[PDB]
């Protein structure tokens, strides 16, 4: 009944990652 | 005059404040800028510091991890409008686990075209109630908002009188405000569109949001459309070019553009300078002009990419031929569709597969509007071309009547479709061509649109008596080709004041065909004089392994009694 | 140092630790 | 990427010293 | 003696009843028996038919759509035993879609010694609830009985009076009957292994059911065991043989039953005329004996046979050696496991793969006793050696501790198996050594073992905090290696008398563990003193496509609860029977909130009433009615009487009771209940 | 002639009516 | 067998005339 | 819930089949 919750605590994870996907790799060039 | 300073396009600014002086003059800054990572930071390294000189961002906007900070009316007290071509996750504002950031201001901001804003892991921020999203954007309905100080009720976020509009938008009047002192600014429900000056009076047609003269063209704040030279404009005069939604330009500079990358090197076609052509199109030495010719292969990185939002989307916008494969995977929670079909697959063919995992929102797939043939020269393992997992709305693919679809090899991998019937499904399967490639379970038979009573099978009521408190229905009764299998009939009633649309009967006895008299009935006790009701039946039999037949359903029908 | 799959604000944290001074440019092209 | 290392996999020191300029 | 018919083995008979005939004279029928399909018979073809010299059927008995039919209380007045060999579905007497059969008067059948009854469609029979199977068979929940004419309940199915017994089963006596003549004949609860005869005496411990003598085996009617020549018999003496689990035979007899299939060649083995000798054994040109020697294959039809029943299951009895595939289907509701056990897989090998198929009540593969290798030399389609798919009770396969399992080819195919967990599977993988063939999906990662918290992951406690109305646990706080996945606690609570075995948890904050102040809790409000509950805490944990980090559950405990003050003592009732003498007597209270200590009683004289005193009598009027501080007081323990001694004549009482679970620190008692009395005049 | 699945009793009315007289022997070995 | 040809398939009267003697 | 009945009468409609496969063939021996 309420896993639309489940599902937006995973897309809540989601932007958690994505932003944190962006900081990761501007650095290795080398 | 309307925009004194400079363009200087988007530069993000990471781990101390000494880069931020490179963009201090600039009025309108092309792209997007994004702050972030600076935990040394300090109340103090702010109140030295502000930028008015900043009025609009094409794209969008980013704050994450700073320190120190508690508001923004000083370091942008006049940001106004956020057009939103570049979107972020469908956003165009990002406020993000920033300590101490308790406040906005942002009270000079009028419009934001495109996008949206989330808010999240901010417990410091207060004055969130009192911000009428609608004022400034449109789908408010996609604005996250979670983790903050607002969500431990402690914030009396008041101003002292009359000034800030209190205005009833759910249970009561709604104080509109920034700070306790900034009050958000409305706009009259006639200067709407372009925005209204100080007193009220509507700006000009080519305005937007904020004017310094009203119905002044050269005396605007900010643009609706198209900059030229102290002049909102509606489009460009010649002999002048579109430049990214917001300028007209002359030849001369587009043209000294694409000398600089010897990256995106541009060309001309409708009176605008753009990037690059689609597909029959043909540059020019002389002019870059996109000419037509006879005869756009978007070629990926690895023949894959994830497909989440817009910002995904718009990397494929306008393209024609995939030289690979596609993901499509939103953990959504809001239709994206529209905007969807606004930069999507105007395409025929996919060299690799297709797949589609655990999407929500998503109802149909008509956004996809040209598609005709998938090659799947690199299948999903397992050898399957296609891909089907977890959507919770999906009910319709297309409409089969222009829709078509080529199927070179790879297979259907169905599982976990709650509301796609198998109708639809083996229709797919016949007009891909390829119904002599799926084995047993390509398609999962039992969880595949089980939520909605859909195949074919109509019930069809012999008779009908009416009471005010008896209801009896005869229907013609439905025997599949194994008589065993009918165990019950399952009904559904209620009442029903508009027509914007629970027990059990036991099978009667077949026995024969000249005279079956088993037209099966079901007496209703529980009627309501002058009341409008909604009855159904639908027919309880034995699932099978096999084709299973199908099972029948009846119509709602409207029975309004004594 | 940790031996654990790391996320949100304890993977922040251990970035932070890891890098002190400066650790990231954002010069992908420029 | 950045799950695929260090929540995937354990980043090293020496993984993340790449993250480090 | 004892049988004066013949064998006559078992013929079945079909559309007239010209042949029925042939199986007159004959006493006790090797095999089964079938009567079916006769449409155009009529009642006036039974009543010159009558068959009383059949006594014991062995294997089973068979009714199935004959018209005209009443009853068997003519056709067969005397059939006692039924031995069920071969048995049908787990039945041994079909009565089925019989047209006009009313009643049965089936009074002379008194045990079915393996197998059940099966009644369906026979909608004239009634007299059907006066017959207690439980005298009659043992596994009386195997008998299904539906579409009958008791189904509409319609028939007086009565008896006169007194004669049929009238036992209480359920709710009330059950008279027990055939007819409206025939009772129902019950044994004493000592003759039951033998049967008893007329008066209710004991019969020879040879006997069975019935015997015409009490004590005798000479002149029983039924043997248990075996007969022997107008003895039944315990065992076979040399030099015979046991034949068939009945009777005693001669070396000559099963000798030439050989000699006629030049179809069930015979040998012998363990005293016994045999059909056929398991692995490792020789015929014998001499005798016919399954020696040992060095080194039994039973090639299937089509390399295949769907098994689901005993009737299935006694075709591969004894068998060592399957040369095919096998296929699992019982659509069940009862567990025929011991008796699937007692004639499987006493073997090593399948040659070809093996498939179990929505079978319902198999809990468990124990019954596969020695199975070790899967050749898998045919595979099921879909390049599979096994397969699996919605048993809704299966648990278990094996312990792998000593059961073993070798897979040469093929795969596993896991669909739809809500109380099979990953754990075993992946030790069935392991111990099967085929860990590297199984793709994608061949394993349901969303139905095999949904119904209960399976793999490995326990929590532990750490604090309990305990009151008569508050509860708080601690415990250690889990984390999954990614800690954003889980999602919350759940928590199981009941109170619980015995000891023979609902709410949420937000999760905290994780941000360290050097000091991880994050211990999580729950309180409760909602609890009875002094009561015993319990409770356990499973963790809500977000599912991933991958191998999912298992996630926690807790033990069961039992807490139990505290005390408080007692109720109102109920019903104090103060009567005087003497002159001193005062009985109290009372109820226990409404809720005694603890184990109750004693009774606090407090007995309080009350003066007569002051306005007495100056009141003039002499004159008409003379109506006279006949009617801290430390009080004089009772600890009344373990009884809800006390009588009152010493006592005023004439001089009424106040009585304040109450009770008191507490006693030794500082007495939690009751509130007070009040009454008043009067001692009698002397 | 019907053109349908046959089960139950139908299948039985319908093999009567198709034997009528004797249809049916019992003899697999004898 | 039986349902394999009157209700997998649907028996034909020659099918059922093997089931006449 | 119920779903041991419906299991149920499929071994009803099994146990009516079996019957039927006993009677259908000792007759087709030609
Ligand atoms: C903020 O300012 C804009 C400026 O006009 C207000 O109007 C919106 O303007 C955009 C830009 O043209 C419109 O989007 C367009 O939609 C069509 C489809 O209808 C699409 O084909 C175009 O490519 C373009 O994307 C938008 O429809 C329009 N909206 C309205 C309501 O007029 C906007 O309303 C202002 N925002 C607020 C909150 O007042
Ligand atoms: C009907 O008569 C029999 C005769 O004794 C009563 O006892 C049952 O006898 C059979 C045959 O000996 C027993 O079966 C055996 O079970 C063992 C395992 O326990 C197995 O290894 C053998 O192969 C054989 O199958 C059966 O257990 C036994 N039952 C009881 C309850 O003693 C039977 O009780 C009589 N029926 C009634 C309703 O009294
Ligand atoms: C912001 O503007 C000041 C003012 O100078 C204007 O902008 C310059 C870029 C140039 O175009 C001048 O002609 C304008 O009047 C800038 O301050 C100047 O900086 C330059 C060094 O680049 C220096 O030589 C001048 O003397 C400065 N002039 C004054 C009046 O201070 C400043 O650099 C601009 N900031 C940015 C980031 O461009
Ligand atoms: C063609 O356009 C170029 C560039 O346009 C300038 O930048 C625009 C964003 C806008 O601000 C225009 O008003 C600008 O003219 C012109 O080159 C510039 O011209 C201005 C004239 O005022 C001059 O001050 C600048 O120094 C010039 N830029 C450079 C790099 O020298 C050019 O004059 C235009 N040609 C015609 C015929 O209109
Ligand atoms: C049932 O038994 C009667 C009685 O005869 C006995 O059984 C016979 C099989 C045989 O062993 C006799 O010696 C026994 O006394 C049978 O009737 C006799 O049948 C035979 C031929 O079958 C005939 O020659 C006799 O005259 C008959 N005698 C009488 C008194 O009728 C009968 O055939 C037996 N039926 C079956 C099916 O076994
Ligand atoms: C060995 O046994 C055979 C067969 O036993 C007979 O059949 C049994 C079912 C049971 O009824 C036994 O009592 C029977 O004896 C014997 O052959 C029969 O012997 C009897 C002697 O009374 C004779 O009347 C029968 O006609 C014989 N049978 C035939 C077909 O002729 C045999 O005599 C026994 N041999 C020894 C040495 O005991
Ligand atoms: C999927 O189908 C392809 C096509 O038959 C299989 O790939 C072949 O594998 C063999 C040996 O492994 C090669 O000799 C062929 O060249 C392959 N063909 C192609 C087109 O790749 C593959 O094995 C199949 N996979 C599964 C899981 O069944
Ligand atoms: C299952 O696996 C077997 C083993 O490879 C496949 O059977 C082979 O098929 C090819 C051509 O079809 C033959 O040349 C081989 O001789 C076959 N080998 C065996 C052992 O049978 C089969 O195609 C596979 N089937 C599926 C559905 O995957
Ligand atoms: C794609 O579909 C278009 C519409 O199809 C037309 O209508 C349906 C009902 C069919 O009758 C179809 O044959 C008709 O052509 C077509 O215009 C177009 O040719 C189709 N393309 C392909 C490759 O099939
Ligand atoms: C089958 O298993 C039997 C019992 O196994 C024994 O105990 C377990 C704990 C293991 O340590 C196992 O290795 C032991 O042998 C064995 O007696 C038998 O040899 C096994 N057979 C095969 C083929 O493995
Ligand atoms: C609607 C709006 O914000 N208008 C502003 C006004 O408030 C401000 O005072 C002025 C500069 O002085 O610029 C303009
Ligand atoms: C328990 C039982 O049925 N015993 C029977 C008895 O009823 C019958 O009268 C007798 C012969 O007539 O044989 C014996
Ligand atoms: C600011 O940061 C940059 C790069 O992170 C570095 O070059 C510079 O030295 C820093 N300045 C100060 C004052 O920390
Ligand atoms: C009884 O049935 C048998 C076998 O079908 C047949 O030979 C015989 O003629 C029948 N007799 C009568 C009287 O129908």
């Amino acid at each position: 009944q309420i896993l639309k919750e489940l599902e937006e605590s995973s897309f809540r994870k989601t932007f958690e990652d994505y932003l944190h996907n962006v900081v990761f790799v501007p650095r290795p060039s080398r | 005059h309307l925009y004194p300073g400079e363009v200087c396009p988007g530069m993000d600014i990471r781990n101390n404040l000494t880069r931020l002086h490179e963009l201090e003059n600039c009025s309108v800054i092309e792209g997007h800028l994004q702050i972030l990572l600076m935990f040394k930071t300090r109340p103090e390294d702010f109140r030295d510091l502000s930028f008015p000189k900043l009025i609009m961002i094409t794209d969008y906007l980013l704050l994450f991890r700073v320190y120190g900070l508690e508001s923004l009316k000083d370091l942008f007290p006049n940001l106004t409008v956020i057009r939103g071509s570049r979107l972020f996750f469908n956003y165009a504002l990002v406020i993000f686990e920033m300590v101490h950031l308790k406040e906005l201001g942002l009270y000079n901001l009028m419009n934001i075209t495109r996008g949206s804003v989330r808010i999240e892991k901010n417990n410091e921020l207060c004055y969130l109630a009192t911000i009428d999203w609608s004022r400034i954007l449109d789908s408010v309905e996609d604005n996250h908002i979670v983790l903050n100080k607002d969500d431990n009720e402690e914030c009396g976020d008041i101003c002292p009188g009359t000034n800030c509009p209190a205005t009833v938008i759910n249970g009561q009047f709604v104080e509109r405000c920034w700070t306790h002192s900034h009050c958000q600014k409305v706009c009259p429900t006639i200067c709407k569109s372009h925005g209204c000056t100080a007193e009220g009076l509507c700006c000009h047609s080519e305005c937007l949001g904020n004017c310094s003269q009203p119905d002044d063209p050269t005396k605007c704040v900010a643009c609706r459309n198209f900059y030229l030279d102290g002049r909102c404009v509606e489009t460009c005069p010649p002999p002048y070019y579109h430049f990214q939604d917001w300028r007209c330009v002359n030849f001369s500079f587009c043209q000294d553009l694409h000398h600089k990358c010897k990256c995106h090197q541009y060309v001309i076609h409708n009176n605008k300078c753009i990037p690059e052509c689609p597909s029959g199109y043909t540059m020019n030495s002389s002019n870059l002009l996109c000419t037509p010719c006879l005869g756009k292969v978007c070629h990926l990185l690895e023949g894959e990419k994830t497909i989440d939002s817009v910002t995904s989307a718009q990397e494929l916008r306008g393209c024609t031929v995939i030289n690979g494969s596609l993901i499509i995977n939103i953990r959504g929670g809001n239709n994206l569709a529209a905007e969807l079909e606004a930069n999507l697959g105007l395409i025929e063919e996919i060299s690799g597969y297709l797949k589609i995992r655990r999407s929500y929102a998503l109802v149909s797939l008509s956004f996809f509007r040209k598609l005709r043939l998938i090659r799947g020269e690199t299948l999903e393992i397992g050898n399957y071309s296609f891909y089907a997992l977890d959507n919770q709305n999906l009910r319709q693919l297309w409409d089969w009547s222009k829709h078509n679809l080529t199927i070179t090899q790879g297979k259907l991998f169905f599982h976990y479709n709650p509301k796609l019937c198998l109708s639809e499904i083996h229709k797919m399967e016949e007009v891909s061509g390829t119904k002599g490639r799926q084995e047993r379970n390509d398609i999962a038979l039992k969880t595949n649109g089980d939520q909605a009573s859909c195949e074919n099978e109509l019930l069809k009521f012999s008779y009908i008596r009416t009471s005010f408190d008896k209801i009896l229905l005869r229907w013609e009764p439905y025997w599949p080709p194994d008589f065993r299998d009918l165990l019950g009939f399952m009904l559904f009633y209620k009442e029903a004041p508009y027509q914007n649309v629970v027990v059990d009967i036991d099978p009667p006895l077949r026995s024969n065909d000249p005279k079956s008299q088993n037209h099966p009935g079901w007496l209703m006790r529980g009627l309501k004089p002058w009341t409008q009701y909604a009855i159904f039946v639908k027919t309880l039999v034995t699932f099978s392994d096999e084709r299973r037949t199908y099972g029948a359903k009846s119509d709602i029908i409207y029975v309004q009694t004594d | 140092f940790v031996n654990q799959h790391l996320c949100g604000s304890h993977l922040v944290e251990a970035l932070y630790l890891v890098c002190g001074e400066r650790g990231f440019f954002y010069t992908p092209k420029a | 990427g950045i799950v695929e290392q260090c929540c995937t996999s354990i980043c090293s020191l020496y993984q993340l010293e790449n993250y480090c300029n």
